[PDB]
């Protein structure tokens, strides 16, 4: 796997 | 909202599974020929591939069908290779199939295809 | 082949083009209904992102449902985040809705979402 | 974009 965009 | 986490790998997950439901023959609901050949696929995912195929199955009559018959002039192998494409993102280019696969991408409107066998064949002059 | 070249956009490209398909209501198979809500979408999404739909629509029977109703005590705006994230990878995660999150993550059987709502929750503890 | 994958 999650990232921030 | 601007607040969202994304799940990097997602995309492609999800592509994968569509190859696997298309392997396995489930919720295909198109046939389309090319010549003596017979594939099966899903048409949101031809849709979002092609622009030859958004066209079709936009329209209030072709979205309706089971089949769609391709110009006899299309060759069926180059057709394969680029129905694998769609469903997994790998284009099997090869010197052999190369002029077939660019042909074919630029009748279903492959922007991206055309592009790399384009740049193929420029680098082999 | 193992010659294959790739082209990195294009999962995403295609996920991109289904959910444009869904807010147009394009070629869309099935109604989810959650409670007093409706979803329109395409099963073979769904089955691609959620184990609870995939195990649905390969039924013998349910896969020719055009209705799927969901448990009653599934929270529609939950649903709503996980469908969209289904159609963009994007989960709009937030303190007022992770429980309900994580909840129909649980039954929709979506293990990363589950996972990063586990780690959201225990970083608030 | 395109690699080899
Ligand atoms: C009009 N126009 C449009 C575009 N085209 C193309 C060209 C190419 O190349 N590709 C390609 C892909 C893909 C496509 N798909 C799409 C788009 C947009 N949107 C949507 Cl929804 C869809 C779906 N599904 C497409 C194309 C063309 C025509
Ligand atoms: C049996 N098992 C299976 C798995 N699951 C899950 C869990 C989760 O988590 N997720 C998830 C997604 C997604 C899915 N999908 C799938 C898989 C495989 N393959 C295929 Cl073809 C498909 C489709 N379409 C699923 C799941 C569960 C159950
Ligand atoms: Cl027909
Ligand atoms: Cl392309
Ligand atoms: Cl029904
Ligand atoms: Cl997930």
């Amino acid at each position: 796997a999650w990232v921030i965009p | 909202a601007d607040s969202c986490i994304q799940f990097t790998r997602h995309a492609s997950d999800v592509l994968l599974n569509l190859n696997r439901l298309r392997s396995r023959d489930i919720l295909t609901d198109v046939v389309i020929v090319v010549s003596r050949e017979q594939f099966r696929a899903h048409k949101t995912v031809l849709m979002a591939c092609s622009g030859l195929f958004y066209s079709i199955f936009t329209d209030q009559l072709k979205c309706n069908l089971s089949v769609i018959n391709l110009d006899p002039e299309i060759n069926p192998e180059g057709f394969c290779i680029l129905l694998d494409f769609m469903y997994t993102s790998r284009l099997n280019l090869r010197e052999g199939n190369i002029m077939a696969v660019m042909a074919t991408a630029m009748y279903l409107q492959m922007e991206h295809v055309v592009d790399t066998c384009r740049k193929f064949i420029k680098a082999s002059e």
